């Protein structure tokens, strides 16, 4: 018959079994923050020293005009608003600029697999990413959007497996293929490598992204990539001088549709704006 | 409770439920809706019954298990009927996370239909459904035999009804297995409730499918997703029977 003890040892029950449910979608409705470890290097060069050594001397760099169809050279003071790093410590996504693509950071294996649901070849080896993201020290939302910008449309048929005599070679990472013909060249360095199984594919293009693009130290982050700051001008590994922001934002919504963020954070500090530093950390910290 | 219009009413109920479910295959676009909403296919066994109480006789026996009032026990009846569906979802959770790949929420996959008129869809969906195959049915069989075997006759008719085969024989064998099991349990959700059974059934059917869907709807038509979902399914099925037998 009717009861009303038995509600609420029910009612109990529904407290704690929807707890336990929503302790389960706490993953994908709440925000995850993480702890930064954010690396400070002071510089001998001032801004105004760098802006003039990316002014003259390469005058490579490079801005697509209204048209967006041709290149043309940038501005003095288009140069100076592209590479003035004080200006992209405050913004959401271009603090991405500063983020240390060498360094694994250890995300979450599920939040990964929910940005691959529509591609199921790079889902299936959701774990040799990551393997090879913390063997060959890659940041794993790099290494992975790499991958996944780099298997487009005619791309990710290379990914799958070329058919070269009688055996297939993949590549995950676009690399080795010349813009000529993708999958043909591509196939063919995969081939040279001994790439004839995907893992093979994972990680040796996670180990030469690494030996490639992040063999420096003083390269590791997209603006030390772009402008070089301990030695400006020189060893840039692109000439539009929107390349860093557009990365970045690449980057940037990549963690944003992981409800997470950056962990390890390299910025440099030009030498203009390390007088005012060292004195106000000393301030700061010492009370006397 | 004549052997002659027991057998007629489980025979009339089926036939003309599985008829109107292929005859409203083509009428999709008469009720201004999608699938995804309302499948009115789901209207087969509301008609069903509905022809049914008035073609027969001894219409107190037609409509006993029709009981619109809110009691006690069914207030009871209805806190269970959320718990067991929300320790599948748990289950299944699990399942996914450790052997599979996840799962992804419906609000995070850019639909184009608000969530409110899937859930109103869904709950729709499980009302006309359990009025015919719970709150009629199910009681008819109720006549002649206990709840167990009662459930297990109800549940046969509503996997042929939820019957899928879009997927293969092997996706089909354990979507029968969920759907068999999804009756069991809603056969116990309702015994003895002195008729008040359309709040109970639509309150499981509704939570079930939403369930899935809210949840698990980036896996459908995978094999591996519908099996710990019968698993899951059928594992807190023999446990709810059982321990409502012992106690009994
Ligand atoms: C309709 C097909 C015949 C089956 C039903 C006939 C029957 O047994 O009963 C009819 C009567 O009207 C019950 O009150």
């Amino acid at each position: 018959k009717g009861s009303i003890f038995g509600i609420i040892g029910l009612v109990v029950i529904f407290a704690v079994v929807s707890f336990l449910f929503f302790s389960m979608i706490s993953d994908q409705i709440f925000f995850k923050h993480v702890k930064s470890d954010i690396k400070i290097e002071k510089l001998n060069v001032t801004l105004n020293d760098a802006a003039k050594k990316q002014i003259n001397n390469y005058t490579s760099q490079q801005v697509s005009n209204k048209k967006n169809d041709a290149w043309r050279d940038a501005s003095a003071t288009e140069i100076k608003s592209a590479m003035d790093s004080g200006t992209f410590i405050d913004n959401e996504k271009q603090k991405y600029q500063f983020l240390d693509l060498s360094k694994y950071q250890g995300i979450d294996k599920n939040r990964i697999k929910r940005m691959l649901v529509d591609r199921p070849t790079l889902l299936k080896h959701t774990d040799d990413f990551l393997k090879a993201a913390k063997d060959k020290h890659v940041n794993e939302v790099y290494l992975i959007s790499h991958a996944l910008l780099e298997t487009g449309a005619v791309k990710s048929e290379l990914a799958n497996g070329v058919e070269i005599d009688g055996k297939k070679y993949y590549n995950f990472y676009g690399v080795g293929a010349l813009d000529k013909d993708p999958i043909k060249t591509g196939a063919e360095y995969a081939k040279k490598h001994g790439w004839d199984t995907p893992e093979k594919a994972i990680s040796g293009g996670a180990d030469f992204i690494h030996k490639h693009f992040l063999s420096s130290t003083d390269q590791n982050t997209l603006y030390s990539m772009r402008w070089n700051p301990k030695n400006p001008g020189e060893h840039q590994y692109a000439t539009d001088i929107k390349w860093a922001e557009s990365n970045a934002t690449i980057i940037a919504d990549f963690y944003k549709n992981m409800k997470t963020e950056g962990k390890y954070f390299k910025y440099f500090v030009y030498k203009d704006d390390s007088k005012h530093l060292n004195k106000k950390l000393a301030a700061a910290l010492e009370h006397h | 409770i004549s052997g002659f219009q027991w057998a007629m009413t489980i025979f009339v109920f089926f036939v003309i439920t599985m008829a109107l479910s292929i005859m409203l295959r083509d009428f999709q676009s008469i009720i201004g809706v999608k699938h995804f909403i309302f499948e009115v296919t789901d209207l087969a066994p509301l008609i069903a019954a509905i022809i049914c109480i008035l073609v027969f006789k001894y219409k107190k026996v037609q409509l006993a298990g029709l009981k619109f009032s809110i009691s006690l026990k069914v207030i009871e009846r209805l806190l269970l009927a959320l718990i067991l569906p929300l320790i599948i979802l748990i289950i299944g959770m699990y399942s996914f996370n450790t052997f599979a790949d996840s799962f992804i929420l419906l609000q995070s996959t850019g639909l184009s239909v608000p969530i409110t008129h899937i859930l109103i869809g869904h709950i729709l969906m499980a009302f006309v459904v359990e009025f015919g195959f719970r709150s009629y049915l199910q009681n008819i069989v109720e006549t002649k035999m206990n709840t167990f075997f009662a459930s297990i006759v109800v549940g046969l008719m509503y996997s042929v009804f939820s019957a899928n085969t879009t997927y293969g024989t092997e996706f089909a064998a354990y979507n029968f297995l969920y759907t068999f099991s999804f009756s069991m349990i809603l056969g116990e959700l309702i015994r003895a409730t002195k008729g008040r059974t359309i709040y109970i059934a639509t309150t499981f059917h509704a939570s079930m499918t939403f369930g899935l869907i809210f949840l698990f709807s980036e896996e459908i038509g995978d094999l591996f997703s519908i099996k710990v979902i019968a698993i899951s399914t059928a594992i807190v099925a023999v446990g709810y029977i059982g321990l409502s037998l012992i106690i009994r």
